[PDB]
């Protein structure tokens, strides 16, 4: 690549700012049959759990205006099988490619148990906490919609961290900003949002939920004004960075999530509609850049960081 | 390359009741060779971004085309917007994608039964026309609702080395009734069984020839990426605690019984 | 209309279930000249408050992926205007429509002002609370976020009205349920929802939000698996109607909020794309209808109340 | 009927730097009669709803035509698809639209200055067409950003009774500089100005021909319903405390100062 397009995160030196979001590039080896994936700033591989899962019945998906619902429920093949065949076979064929580590779990002691094994991985540089799961332990209460549960959460695994924590945070609360300081007050290094919104839909014929699971989660362009005004208003009470997500498809978007105050872009659903979405974007962002009077993204990063109040 | 498109639409005709046939043009038909692949299209419209995917019912190599025969939905469906495209518009295609129907592995002299029900019967034609060039008897157990949505009967009986039967639930034209009724007469010791259609019928068929080695089943899924990152169209591998399959990698087509790849 | 359309609500005995929504009809004066009014089943008018309002500063609105994005800011001349001009207006040419007051206010003291004179109109027969309004006394708090808050405040409005109390629901809540039942528990007599979600757009020449007010509410298309969701949730545990709406772009949308829970249906942004768009959806339902072997709306809200657990 | 209608593209074509000119057929043409009114119109994209608010450059009733000039973004934007459209193509229109232009109120002795600036310009060309079959003097002050965007100047030119001055801020072509610069000139005691381009040179005309009582300024605002009824495209009668103006139904077009309807 070239510097216009590098930032350096904690734990990520990227060659550019752009990464698959989790869930929607599997751990790889399906989209590198596509294309070289080294022409990727990094990839946030699908979840792991302590231990394997099948995830939920299907139908799993669902179309919506211009987005989508999904309702897989974290299938994955354990941490055993990650840490013995994904993660390698990703360091064998891509070396230099950094990833982002995505880990889940039902309680406390599951998140904890991955954190402290999954950084032994050499490839892996960095982890973000899925927290939209629902914690067994607090009645099935989401950890990302308590700041003290939160936070508890994040300082019980940045303990045990070999590599820095990004919390992933949920954009389904009243208020965002109280658990975002929560959880930069309990040791992490940055974060990512959002992940999905909650949605539905029906079946005419049959009158019932096209998902198996009911309720299912809410992604692509149709989520994006969302996902910029919860970035823009934790951007301006957190000290750490954040890698925006929620209906990027294209090199405009990327460069919205920048105004809005993200320090590098996750591009998710956007991979199913065209899975050459990520070099594409990577292609145009210096013709964009140009019209746009930026020279890089890392003086973006700051000229936005200043422009307060 | 060799993975999308932007095909062009040599032409498209509706054949049946809200059935059409559309006939693409395309480099991406060089990749073909085993029946039962299945093609990702991209509906023209933004609102709607997962791409529906679509079995080959067949494809002329010399002259690089491939049909599909779809069914469409009301106004709001995306199959509704793709039978709206004229002759010379593109089509944003992804494919050839999924396990085909395994052809080249078999005999001159076996017996072959091949049942499709509606629009599982598409896929199931190119199949035929792939054993032709081999040898065999066949014999194709065609099922559909009523003759308003019968569709490939002349191709299928044009076919040499080709028995043909039809049945029909109500809107009667053949032997009345499911093809298992059909099922019930056939007296040939089969050594392969091709099949694609409803999952009830799917049901009834490997349930019929149990321990039939050769008993080959098309699936179907709501499917997402389509070449297997997201997990959207999984099923269960011989039984729930083995592995799990995801229909647009491992299928379209798997191995006999509720599921065996 | 017909037999087969026809829904009767508290205080409203509706010829279909199709309302244009708050905000997006006026007081009925602009689209008049579109279309005989007296096809739909009632009319949401727009926001009244005690005192006249400007409004925000522009821009207002800006486009989002199969949404919009509005910041008016609840424009209107003021009860006084509205109650000797807007709606006689409306009951003079249309005496017959029975329409829905929207109310809105900054404190709990404006609420009951409106309430207590509104009611007043010959042709108002319910009332629908704008809850979403940020909470001046309470540091901000929009009512709709807290559920003693928004109960305080429909007790003190029921107290006073002439008509049937509707409550509008916020979406942008960590758990919908508990603020429901405590309105229901208040003494509303129905219940509409969704109002919008939170969005903002950026202008990448300028780098600034694109409306004047930065954050603005999201509505379209893009929200109705949101809308779904919501309804079919709070449907599961409150025993007063609702009206749905939330990205209701046809008579398809409009048979799936019933599915969902909803008892008749409100139609906003679409109005802007499509002014014809109610009579359309009124034309088309009955074929849909057929097709999907439903002999009527009535019928259908009992089989889906009765089809629970 | 007379209100929205599916209207057919007779042609379009690239006029300048990313500027088309959009000539469009249709029975709406007939309602038309005021200079400065708008069209609404539809994208061809399901994700974009809102409709583009394009002035009225001319028509040709004998032909039921109308002729629209529209600058257009990248790729992201609903201009650049209505770009794209081919001849034939319908295109879903609303209206004419607003306040128009008050040329049927004024003599054929009077002197006429017109001021426009970018796109701002096409809906002044109906405008002259219009006083050209009345009488007087006129003199069209045009005022672009350089000669890649220099558009009409034929059609302008083209009139009788008109002088007409180009200037260019950059890409000189004719008199270097704003508009403002031709506005110090022009000694002729004018009775009537008519304008409509950027804000900023709304603000220079309004300022120095401060109490001129006709005095006509087409205005442009972020719109959705186009009609009155959701109040987006608002803005302040004479001074904060009145009544407020909405730009697609009071205007596009206000009478003089910061704004007067
Ligand atoms: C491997 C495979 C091959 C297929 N081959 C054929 C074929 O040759 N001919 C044919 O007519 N049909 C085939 N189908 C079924 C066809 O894909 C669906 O009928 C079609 O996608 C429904 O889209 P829609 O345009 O109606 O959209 P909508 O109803 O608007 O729905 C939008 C979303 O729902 C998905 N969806 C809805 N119903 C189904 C369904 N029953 N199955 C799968 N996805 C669904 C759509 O694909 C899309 O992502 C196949 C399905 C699979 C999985
Ligand atoms: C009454 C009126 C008449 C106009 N007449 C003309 C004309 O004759 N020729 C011409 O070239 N332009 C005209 N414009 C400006 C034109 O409407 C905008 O440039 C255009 O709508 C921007 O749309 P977009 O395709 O770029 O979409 P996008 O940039 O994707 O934006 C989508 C939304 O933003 C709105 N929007 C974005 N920028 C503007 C803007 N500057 N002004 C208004 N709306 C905006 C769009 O209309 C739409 O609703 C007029 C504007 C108004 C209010
Ligand atoms: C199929 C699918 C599966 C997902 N799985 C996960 C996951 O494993 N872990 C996680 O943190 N996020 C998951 N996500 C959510 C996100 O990665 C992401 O936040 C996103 O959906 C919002 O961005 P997008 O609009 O670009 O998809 C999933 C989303 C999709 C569409
Ligand atoms: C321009 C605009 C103004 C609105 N004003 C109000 C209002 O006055 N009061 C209110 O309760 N809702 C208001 N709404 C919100 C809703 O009426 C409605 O809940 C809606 O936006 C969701 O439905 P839709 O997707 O069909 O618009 C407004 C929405 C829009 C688009
Ligand atoms: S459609 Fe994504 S794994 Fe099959
Ligand atoms: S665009 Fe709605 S009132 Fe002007």
């Amino acid at each position: 690549e070239n510097n216009r397009l590098s930032v350096k995160l904690p734990g990520l030196d990227l060659k550019n700012p752009i990464i698959p979001a989790s869930g929607c590039f599997g751990f790889g080896e399906e989209y590198a049959k596509y294309y070289d994936l080294n022409k990727l700033g990094s990839i946030m591989v699908k979840a792991t759990t302590l231990h394997p899962r099948f995830g939920n019945p299907t139908p799993r998906v669902a179309e919506t205006a211009s987005g989508m619902l999904n309702a897989i429920g974290l299938q994955n093949p354990g941490l055993e099988v990650i840490m013995t065949e994904k993660l390698p076979w990703l360091n064998e064929n891509f070396p230099e490619l950094p990833i982002i580590a995505n880990v889940a779990g039902s309680e406390e002691a599951d998140y904890v148990a991955v954190c402290a094994k999954i950084g032994d991985a050499a490839n892996v540089k960095a982890i973000e906490l899925n927290i939209s799961c629902p914690n067994v332990k607090h009645g099935g209460q989401a950890f990302g919609t308590d700041p003290e549960v939160a936070a508890a959460l994040v300082k019980a695994c940045k303990a045990v961290s070999k590599v820095p924590l990004y919390v992933k945070l949920s954009p389904n609360v009243t208020d965002i900003v109280p658990i975002a300081k929560a959880v930069e007050a309990a040791g992490a290094d940055g974060l990512t949002m959002i992940n999905t919104l909650m949605g539905v839909r029906f079946d005419l014929k049959t009158r019932q939920p096209i998902l198996a699971n009911i309720t299912g989660g809410l992604s692509g362009p149709a989520i994006k004004p969302v996902a910029l005004k919860l970035i823009h208003q934790v951007a301006q009470d957190v000290d750490i960075p954040i890698i925006g997500m929620g209906g990027v498809a294209n090199a405009q978007d990327v460069l919205e999530m920048y105004m809005a105050g993200a320090s590098a872009v996750a591009v998710g659903t956007a991979n199913f509609a065209d899975p050459f979405v990520c070099p594409k974007i990577i292609d145009k962002l210096p013709e964009l850049m140009d019209q746009y009077r930026i020279e890089s993204l890392e003086s973006l990063i700051q000229e936005v960081k200043e422009g307060k109040k | 390359s060799q993975l999308q498109e932007m095909m062009t639409v040599v032409s498209q005709r509706e054949v049946a009741y809200n059935i059409f046939e559309m006939v693409l043009k395309g480099t991406l038909v060089d990749e073909m060779d085993l029946p039962g692949q299945f093609l990702h299209l991209a509906v023209p419209n933004g609102a709607m971004l997962l791409r529906r995917p679509i079995s080959i019912s067949s494809w002329d190599k010399r002259a690089k085309t491939c049909t599909i025969l779809y069914r469409i939905g009301d106004e709001t469906t995306g199959t509704y917007k793709l039978s709206k495209l004229e002759s010379g518009a593109k089509v944003d295609v992804m494919g050839p994608l999924g396990n085909g129907f395994p052809v080249a592995e078999v005999t001159s002299t076996d017996k072959i039964l091949i049942i499709g029900g509606g629009i599982g019967v598409p896929p199931l034609y190119e199949l035929a026309k792939q054993l032709e060039k081999t040898g065999c008897q066949m014999t194709i157990l065609l099922g559909f609702a009523s003759e308003n949505v019968k569709i490939l009967e002349n191709e299928f009986s044009n076919l040499k080395n080709v028995t043909l039967k039809i049945a029909t639930d109500d809107g009667s034209y053949g032997t009345k009734g499911h093809v298992g009724m059909l099922m019930n007469e056939i007296d040939f010791e089969v050594d392969a069984l091709y099949t694609c259609g409803a999952p009830a019928m799917l049901k009834a068929v490997a349930k019929k020839y149990d321990q039939l080695e050769r008993l080959y089943i098309s699936m179907e899924s709501r499917m997402a990426c389509g070449i297997g990152a997201c997990y959207a169209c999984v099923e269960h591998d011989k039984e729930d605690e083995s592995h799990a399959l995801k229909v647009c990698e491992d299928g379209p087509v798997f191995l006999g019984k509720q599921l065996s790849l």
